[PDB]
């Protein structure tokens, strides 16, 4: 499917994002250097930070207490719809869904 | 050479497991390290064996105490503990959040968007080596690639000058295969030493190098000290060289042994990268673990504050609860999970550098040498430690079966 990554600066990139990929690997594999995903995808750093669109926020199953714990201290903004995109595992019915990158992860 | 057990244990969990001197190792490294994994191991044992102690042998467990810094800290890291003595490279024992501090400012230095456009000057440097090497027919792949590659590339990311490399070279040796003519304290402030005048130099005349970056850095919202530099700078050289050195040998042994898995390469390159991650699962190396900060029931098993445990990053990818037919090496393999590069907040910092380098390697060295195969008359040894490798890969091959570019 079809994943749509925003950057601070309004640019816009859309990637093909194979099934069970999460976005913050996706996102790592194609240049998209304003997620940096150190700790490589198991909610240990919040530099995978991600705002999700609304419209998806329904379609993306819920964080876990995890996720929820390591998004404290994420540095840019923490918004309600504030996401660690390595715990976002990519699904057909996730089809261009919005990521809004924030201007900072570390 | 067993430890007393521990009022704490209970024995029926007690396994007799060295992991410097496992038992069928003559059979490879990672088939040695799997006996853990047999089916009537529990998922946690105790060895009397290097001081004592605990290992997780199943991925779910690795994982999760990977993932628990709280209880599993890094302070003590290496089994056995006296191995941790003047290991002071840094961020390797520090735990959340000041180790956040110094993975910060090493992601400026080995981060996805530097080793991107270090690639083509990588691959050049990979295909100088390879290039200046195909007409012999043979080599020690250890020797002759192995080692200089990935020390090649440090010089080239750290701004040092390429005679400086016999120096760096041999203390680095003396600390990975010591010689008995130099104590690994000794090697590691000889090091330091050669790293500090870089670093107070480039600290007031910068460059776009790895130095002068880490060197100009803040860590917890002050200038990085020259120690602190130093010690993270050390590690970034001796981070990826053991473990890129053997990586590559298990790796191309492999290859050497299986004619099938090189013309698939051979005839799509384009799963060079996929394959490379299954490289990179079944021959995984590195195997450390993490001290008790505190007393602790874990899945069912009573830990005490002092309790080292290990956890192989090696038997992840091999528990055959993760990935069928764990010793198969199928490079279209669908779900890949592996922990190689670790898990948790120390998952390894070089990852993308260390990926890149074996694809690298492996597009440049089919490119030219297709075919090849392991020496006529050779026992290949495996070594088990922190971090197992390959002690020699004598390579044979025809000279007019190859292809320079
Ligand atoms: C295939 C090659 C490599 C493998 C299998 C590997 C393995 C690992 C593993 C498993 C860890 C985590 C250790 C732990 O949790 O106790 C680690 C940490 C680290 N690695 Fe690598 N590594 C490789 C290449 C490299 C390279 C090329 C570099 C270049 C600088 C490097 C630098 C580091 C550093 C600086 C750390 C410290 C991470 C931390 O504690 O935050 N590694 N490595
Ligand atoms: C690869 C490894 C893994 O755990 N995983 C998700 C598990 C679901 C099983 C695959 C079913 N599936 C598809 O066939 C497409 C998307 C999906 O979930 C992987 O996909
Ligand atoms: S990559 Fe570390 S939390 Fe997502
Ligand atoms: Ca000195």
């Amino acid at each position: 499917s079809k994943v749509v990554y925003v950057s601070h600066d309004g640019t816009r990139r859309e990637l093909d994002v194979a099934c069970g990929v999460s976005l913050m690997q996706a996102a790592v594999s194609n240049g998209i250097y304003d997620i940096v995903g150190d700790c490589g995808g198991s909610a240990s750093c919040a530099t995978c930070h991600v705002y999700v669109n609304e419209a998806f926020t329904d379609k993306v199953p819920a964080a876990n207490e995890r996720e929820i714990g390591m998004l404290e201290s994420v540095t840019a903004e923490l918004k309600p719809n504030s996401r660690l995109c390595c715990q976002i595992i990519m699904t057909p019915e996730l089809d261009g869904i919005v990521v809004d990158v924030p201007d900072r992860q570390w | 050479n067993l430890a007393p057990l521990p009022p704490h244990v209970p024995e029926h969990l007690v396994f007799d497991f060295d992991m410097y001197n496992p038992s069928n190792l003559s059979a490879g490294v990672q088939e040695a390290w799997a006996v853990l994994q047999e089916s009537n191991v529990p998922d946690l044992v105790w060895t009397r064996s290097n001081g004592g102690h605990w290992i997780a042998t199943r991925g779910q467990l690795i994982r999760e105490a990977y993932e628990d810094y709280r209880h599993f800290s890094s302070e003590s890291p290496f089994i056995p503990r006296e191995a941790g003595e003047a290991y002071d490279f840094i961020p390797t024992s520090m735990d959340p959040p000041e180790q956040r501090q110094f993975r910060a400012l090493a992601n400026q230095v080995v981060g996805m968007p530097v080793v991107d456009k270090l690639e083509n000057r990588i691959q050049e440097l990979a295909s100088s080596l390879i290039e200046s090497l195909r007409p012999q027919g043979q080599c020690n792949f250890t020797e002759d690639y192995a080692e200089p590659f990935p020390i090649r590339i440090f010089m080239l990311l750290a701004g040092l000058p390429e005679e400086d490399i016999p120096h760096l070279k041999y203390l680095t040796d003396q600390m990975t295969r010591p010689d008995g003519s130099m104590t690994f304290a000794e090697a590691k402030e000889a090091l330091y030493d050669y790293l500090i005048p870089i670093i107070e130099q480039r600290r007031q005349k910068p460059g776009t190098d790895a130095i002068s970056i880490v060197a100009n850095g803040q860590v917890n919202g002050r200038p990085i000290t020259s120690d602190e530099a130093k010690r993270m700078c050390g590690l970034l050289l001796v981070g990826g060289l053991d473990t890129v050195v053997n990586f590559l040998s298990f790796s191309m042994e492999f290859l050497a042994k299986s004619p099938e898995h090189r013309q698939e390469l051979i005839e799509r390159p384009e799963r060079i990268p996929a394959a490379s991650e299954e490289l990179l699962r079944r021959f995984s190396l590195v195997a450390d673990g993490r001290i008790l900060t505190s007393d602790y029931e874990f899945h069912g098993v009573q830990l005490k504050k002092g309790d080292q445990i290990l956890l192989p990053q090696m038997l992840s990818g091999l528990d055959e609860r993760e990935n069928a037919a764990p010793m198969h090496v199928d490079f279209s393999r669908q779900c890949v999970s592996h922990t190689t590069f670790g898990h948790g907040s120390h998952l390894c910092l070089g990852q993308h550098l260390a990926r890149r380098e074996i694809i690298v390697t492996l597009k440049e060295w089919l490119t030219r040498i297709p075919d090849f195969s392991i020496a006529p008359g050779a026992q290949i040894q495996h070594k088990s430690g922190i971090v197992s490798g390959v002690q020699a890969l004598p390579l044979v091959w025809d000279p007019a079966t190859t292809k320079a570019v």
